[PDB]
């Protein structure tokens, strides 16, 4: 159960480098959504 | 000669990023392995001291002591591994300054090659025209 | 927009600014396509 | 410099200096490029 444990462990690493490899600088890309957001809820405030 | 040189370093650029890409995932299982160790193990820390509260719910003063000893013994270890953390962090940001710089170099090393053949490349042409206008017909045909 | 103006009538905010984000999207991909038909008309006069 | 327009809209300082550099480095680029197309000109009706 360890020896398989030892690999699930390793899928935790793997998760390390998920985590290691994640950051981009392409994270500006959800402002537009952001602001578009608040668009349909200036629509929502034309709707009342 | 030129051409050979110019695309030869582009390509060694292409090596090293992958390279360093490697070296930064790398990193990440050093986080990930410590934040799994260092999770757990404060758990164990109060593992055994739930089983020192046992001892004085009843019975052994012998055994709650000891069960500090295990639960000194983890926390001790819990801080040497915050410190590992504290040199996988920097180690990480390290990387990836020079991770960024790097493709900012090679990009503009490659780009700036490239613009550089072309220009160089059209200026010769250029030159060429003058040369081959040069080859003027003022020749030998008056001659024949 | 119909189906923002349903999320209007009552309910989800949420649909309604999605909903947006659909017109948005359709909105962008008129445009394209009137850019596009300006390269047909001048290359068909072009052509002619 | 639209991108920076995202960050003056509301957050990040960093993005929208960021993103002046990337104006910058285009800008810079662009006279290269202007400085280029003299020299073709000139050649073009050399050849001429």
């Amino acid at each position: 159960f360890e020896r398989m444990e030892n690999k699930v462990l390793d899928m935790e690493a793997t998760s390390q480098a998920a985590g290691e490899l994640a950051g981009f600088g392409i994270e500006n890309q959800f402002a537009q959504l952001e602001a578009s957001s608040g668009v349909e809820d200036e629509l929502a405030a034309l709707k009342a | 000669d030129p051409e050979k040189v110019l695309e030869q370093a582009v390509i060694d650029m292409q090596e090293d990023l992958v390279q360093l890409r490697q070296a930064v995932a790398r990193t990440i299982a050093e986080e990930k392995r410590t934040e799994q160790r260092l999770n757990q193990d404060t758990q164990e820390a109060k593992k055994w001291e739930d089983r020192a509260k046992l001892a004085l719910t009843n019975g052994e003063e012998n055994l709650a002591r000891e069960a500090l000893a295990r639960k000194k013994s983890l926390t001790d270890t819990a801080a040497a591994y915050q410190t590992q953390l504290a040199q996988q962090r920097t180690m990480s940001e390290n990387l990836r300054r020079n991770l960024a710089a790097l493709e900012a170099k090679i990009s503009e090393a490659k780009t700036k090659k490239n613009m550089l053949q072309a220009r160089a490349k059209a200026a010769k042409a250029n030159a060429e025209l003058q040369q081959t206008l040069g080859g003027l017909g003022t020749s030998s045909a008056t001659s024949a």
